[PDB]
């Protein structure tokens, strides 16, 4: 038959909401760090196991509550209310270390203006030193400590990273970047000043480009000689590194980064503007679009890292070794400085990045603004002004060492320490919370109540025993192997992993602290204060 | 070793023209700059302009824009200069340095024997 | 283009002494740390010869006794240990962007 019926309907509405950064940017650097192909299996196992469910069930949540991520607890436990301080400390962090690709991107647009790109040749435009660009064009061949033009400019120019020896001695602060990072929090600010976006029509115009654009540098890395030894990278079992490797946590990570549950996000979008409204055929569909945007994305990166290994004639896990979240910037950037018309497809590109990257932080810097103001409504609910300005300001002062010389040493640290471990035991914290505190019956009949279909056998085992074991069984492994990291021929100090640990827990500390904090105030002995605690409030 | 010679003594005519030529060996050609010099007799040097091996780019100082005609050659690797509208000024010794490896541009002190026109 | 002038006119060669070059970079400033200025010799009758790079760093085939300082505007030179063989006349070049220009030059005759 092949009515494709499924494909026809709902598929042009909802392949309009997913796209973020998670998938384009992220995806392929945790793929490549960890190897290609041997991350699909366990990326798509944790994510069936324990990244629907959640999603399904914060959505109910926000449908159901319509509250905050700081006043949802208000009605399921009172106790766990420490919940929403760590979704705001984790949200701090992101917009700390989150908006230096976006300053980054910008200063790549503003300096891909000139009709020669600075990232083809390296003949001493502003500091070069061991420069190879000829790579087949002249037959030459290639040896030890040889760069392309591209990594040494994204080194040299727009990251000048050989002026900090270490992430232990920091220099300066770059204007070039900060003059980028203003105008980009000020176009932020000027954004989400009234808070006012439900079903706009700047998703069918700034959604429609980036998937033609997309589309266009994919079928241009296929028909570039050299693609198909990166298509084999991409799709090998290698079920070696998923006995006793531990990819898991990262894939985890990339998971909670992507759909969205561990931010709030969720809880604070949809809290409005629906309820009771074709419920469990919505998360499906767009975790399953998100998950096919980040394979599409995957197979262009690892395309392009093929015929970039066979230019080199090395091995395709040899080309960026130390190459942390700079994969974009070199394989996209050795990509497009083959194209016929380089320098508009480059700009389009850039334009296209810039425009997802904002509309992928105007929500993470909502779940926030939206959250307080149903915790304190008699002071901030009525300014709405000075309240966002504030948080620009706090987020701004914050994203100044990332500026520092030594960008590279800083980002690499809170990607997996403020965003892996803290997040996953939010995670597990407010599941558990919500399966055995609150309920799983009560949830359901509620559910039920709410949708008129009872969630199937699956769902019901899945927040039981399924995915809280699983990210208690991933904080194990994380904490019980060291997670140290190594970038551009300096791995890390040893002083790294008990300030990434320290970071990891400032963010989580705020659960035990309003733990030990509710147990004084409410009156009574230690059973009289849990069993008052343990109910939720009433109306 | 990093071998560079230049051409010999020329003749300054009124309204001709003349070619000097830098032949430069020993390390990778199409990879750094190539300078060109002026010295007249008494005074001190004088840059002219810069060429790049490879199509690049091409640049000069800014009194010589429409007086020097930098042309690169990667078969035998012999950078050419065509000079135009000579007079009793441009007298002097032109020499060829090349550049450094990128970050530092300085002269790697492989200049010529100068060509001294007349 | 980047003006760049010296200071000084003319120096007295003296065993055993200092000799102080410093040149006018008013209208400039560093790019990625290094200091993009030269220092040349050239001897009466010789072609230009190489003696510092970067201001700071030593080039190939000079002795210690030229010493570089220096960073931003106002550079310096140390011609401490100098002898009858140091008489020549040092330029100054600088490579910041599409401005290489040379300078006045200060010969030493005493
Ligand atoms: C290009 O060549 C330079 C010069 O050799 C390399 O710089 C040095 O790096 C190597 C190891 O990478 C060290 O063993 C040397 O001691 C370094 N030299 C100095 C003076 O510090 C450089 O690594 C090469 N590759 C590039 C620039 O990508
Ligand atoms: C990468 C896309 C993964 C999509 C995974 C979808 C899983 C859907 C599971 C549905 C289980 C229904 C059980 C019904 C029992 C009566
Ligand atoms: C010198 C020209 C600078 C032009 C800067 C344009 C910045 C556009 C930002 C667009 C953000 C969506
Ligand atoms: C290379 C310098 C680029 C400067 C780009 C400035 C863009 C406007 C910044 C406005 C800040 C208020
Ligand atoms: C195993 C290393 C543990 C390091 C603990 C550092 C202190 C963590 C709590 C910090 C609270 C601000
Ligand atoms: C792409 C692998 C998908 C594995 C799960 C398939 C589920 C089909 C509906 C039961
Ligand atoms: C000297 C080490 C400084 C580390 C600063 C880390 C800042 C993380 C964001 C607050
Ligand atoms: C040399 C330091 C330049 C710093 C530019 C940004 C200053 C921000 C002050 C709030
Ligand atoms: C040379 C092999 C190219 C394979 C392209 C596959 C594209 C799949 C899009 C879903
Ligand atoms: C880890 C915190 C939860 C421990 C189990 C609590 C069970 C409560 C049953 C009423
Ligand atoms: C081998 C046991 C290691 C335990 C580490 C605990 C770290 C706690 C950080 C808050
Ligand atoms: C950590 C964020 C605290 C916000 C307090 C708002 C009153
Ligand atoms: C009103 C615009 C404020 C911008 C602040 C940027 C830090
Ligand atoms: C839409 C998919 C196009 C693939 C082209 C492969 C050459
Ligand atoms: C109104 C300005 C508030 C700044 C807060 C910085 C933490
Ligand atoms: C070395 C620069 C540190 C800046 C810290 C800003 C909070
Ligand atoms: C509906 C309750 C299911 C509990 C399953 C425990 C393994
Ligand atoms: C290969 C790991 C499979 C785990 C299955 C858990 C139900
Ligand atoms: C940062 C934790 C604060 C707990 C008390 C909130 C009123
Ligand atoms: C986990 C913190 C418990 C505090 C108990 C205080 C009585
Ligand atoms: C992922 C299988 C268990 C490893 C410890
Ligand atoms: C969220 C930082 C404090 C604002 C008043
Ligand atoms: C793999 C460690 C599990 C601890 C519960
Ligand atoms: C354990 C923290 C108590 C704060 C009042
Ligand atoms: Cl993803």
């Amino acid at each position: 038959r092949e009515t494709w019926g499924k494909k026809v309907d709902f598929l042009l509405s909802v392949i309009g909401y997913a796209v973020d950064l998670g998938n384009v940017w992220r995806f392929p650097y945790i793929c490549y760090q960890n190897g290609g192909g041997a991350f699909l299996l366990p990326y798509t196992i944790m994510a069936i196991f324990g990244g629907i469910p959640l999603f399904y069930m914060e959505l109910a949540l926000g449908q159901y509550h319509r509250n905050g991520c700081i006043s949802i607890w208000r009605k399921i436990c009172p106790i766990f209310k420490g919940i929403g301080y760590a979704i705001c400390i984790i949200a701090f962090y992101i917009a700390s270390y989150y908006n230096t690709i976006m300053a980054w991107a910008l200063y790549y647009l503003i300096s891909s203006f000139t009709d020669q790109l600075p990232w083809t040749s390296c003949k001493n435009s502003w500091n070069t030193g061991n420069c190879t660009n000829y790579f087949s064009e002249d037959n030459i061949t290639w040896t030890l400590h040889s760069t392309s033009p591209a990594e040494e400019f994204y080194t040299r120019h727009v990251l000048q990273i050989h002026r900090s020896k270490g992430l232990q001695d920091l220099g300066g602060i770059s204007w070039q970047l900060a003059l980028c990072i203003m105008l980009i929090f000020t176009v932020i600010y000027f954004s989400i000043w009234k808070g006012v976006k439900t079903s706009g029509k700047v998703v069918w115009v700034t959604a429609t480009f980036p998937y033609i654009i997309l589309s266009v540098l994919l079928v241009r890395g296929a028909t570039l000689p050299g693609a198909w030894r990166g298509v084999l990278f991409y799709l090998k079992p290698n079920w070696q590194k998923l006995l006793e490797t531990g990819v898991w946590i990262d894939a985890a990570a990339q998971i909670f980064f992507s759909l969205g549950p561990g931010f709030g996000v969720l809880l604070a979008f949809a809290s409005y503007n629906k309820f009771n409204n074709n419920c469990y055929q919505d998360a499906l569909v767009t975790s399953v679009v998100n998950c096919m945007t980040s394979f599409v994305s995957g197979f262009v990166i690892f395309t392009v890292l093929g015929y970039m290994a066979e230019m080199r004639n090395e091995d395709v896990s040899e080309v960026a070794k130390d190459a942390g979240p700079s994969l974009l910037f070199i394989t996209y950037a050795e990509a497009i400085a083959n194209m016929p018309a380089s320098t508009f497809f480059a700009i389009i590109f850039f334009l296209m990045l810039i425009t997802l990257g904002l509309d992928s932080t105007f929500a993470g810097l909502e779940g926030v603004i939206t959250a307080v103001l149903d915790e304190f409504p008699h002071v901030w609910a009525k300014r709405r002004e000075r309240f966002v300005l504030a948080v620009v300001i706090t987020c701004f002062f914050g994203s100044l060492v990332t500026l520092t010389f030594g960008g590279a040493y800083v980002v690499k640290l809170l990607e997996e320490y403020a965003t892996g471990p803290a997040v996953l035991t939010v995670a597990l914290i407010e599941a558990v919370a919500v399966s055995w505190f609150y309920g799983i019956t009560q949830f359901c009949r509620d559910v039920k109540e709410m949708l008129g279909f009872s969630p199937g056998w699956f769902w019901r085992i899945c927040w039981v025993a399924i995915s809280p074991l699983f990210l208690l069984f991933i904080i194990c492994s994380f904490l019980m192997s060291p997670p140290q990291l190594r970038l551009f021929q300096y791995n890390y100090p040893y002083w790294s992993i008990i300030l990434g640990y320290c970071i990891g827990t400032s963010s989580f500390i705020c659960i035990p602290t309003y733990i030990a904090y509710r147990l004084i105030i409410t009156p009574g002995t230690f059973k009289e204060r849990i069993i008052k605690s343990i109910t939720p409030e009433t109306p | 070793q990093v071998q560079l010679q230049q051409s010999g003594p020329e003749l300054v005519k009124l309204g001709a023209s003349v070619r000097i030529s830098c032949k430069a060996s020993g390390y990778r050609f199409s990879y750094s700059w190539m300078n060109w010099v002026k010295q007249r007799p008494g005074k001190g040097l004088e840059w002219i302009g810069r060429i790049y091996p490879g199509d690049g780019d091409t640049k000069y100082s800014g009194k010589f824009k429409g007086k020097a005609t930098l042309t690169a050659d990667k078969s035998s690797s012999t950078v050419y200069m065509q000079l135009s509208s000579l007079t009793s000024e441009d007298s002097a010794v032109y020499f060829c340095a090349r550049s450094a490896y990128g970050s530092e541009g300085f002269a790697m002190d492989y200049w010529g024997q100068g060509t001294s026109v007349t | 283009d980047i003006v760049l002038t010296q200071s000084p006119a003319s120096l007295a060669v003296s065993l055993g002494q200092r000799a102080t070059i410093s040149c006018r970079a008013s209208e400039s400033v560093d790019n990625y740390g290094i200091s993009f200025l030269n220092w040349f010799q050239q001897k009466p009758g010789q072609p230009p010869k190489l003696l510092i790079y970067a201001a700071s760093n030593q080039g190939s085939g000079v002795p210690a006794r030229f010493s570089g300082s220096g960073s931003g505007t106002y550079f310096s030179l140390n011609i401490h240990p100098m002898e009858e063989d140091d008489t020549a006349v040092y330029f100054c070049q600088q490579t910041k962007g599409v401005s290489w220009t040379f300078g006045g030059g200060t010969k030493v005759e005493i």
